[PDB]
């Protein structure tokens, strides 16, 4: 494809009932991502306590809605960084279930 | 059926 986030949006499922508005995908193994809820605790940008932030920083992609984007049309703007990673963790094992920011 | 975990992983892991 010659754009990262439509292909990959569409793929994963983030278009089907709507476009997803924005969304980050983390390019580091699952291992690296899951020990992110061992490190630094931070606080969710809804005010719970349950986010931490990695202390590393780690290879992403960001995309983005355009304007023109109109659902079912969805159409993103690709925007790649290496970023420290903030993600809220629940559950027994603890691991990530929502990606909250990057910083 | 897909889990909190599952679903975390399909939208934001790409390794």
């Amino acid at each position: 494809s010659s754009n990262y986030c439509n292909q990959m949006m569409k793929s994963r499922n983030l278009t089907k009932d709507r476009c997803k508005p924005v969304n980050t995908f983390v390019h580091e193994s699952l291992a690296d991502v899951q020990a992110v809820c061992s490190q630094k605790n931070v606080a969710c940008k809804n005010g719970q306590t349950n986010c931490y932030q990695s202390y590393s920083t780690m290879s992403i992609t960001d995309c983005r809605e355009t304007g023109s984007s109109k659902y079912p049309n969805c159409a993103y703007k690709t925007t790649q960084a290496n970023k420290h990673i903030i993600v809220a963790c629940e559950g027994n094992p603890y691991v990530p279930v929502h990606f909250d920011a990057s910083v | 059926k897909e889990t909190a975990a599952a679903k975390f992983e399909r939208q934001h892991m790409d390794s």
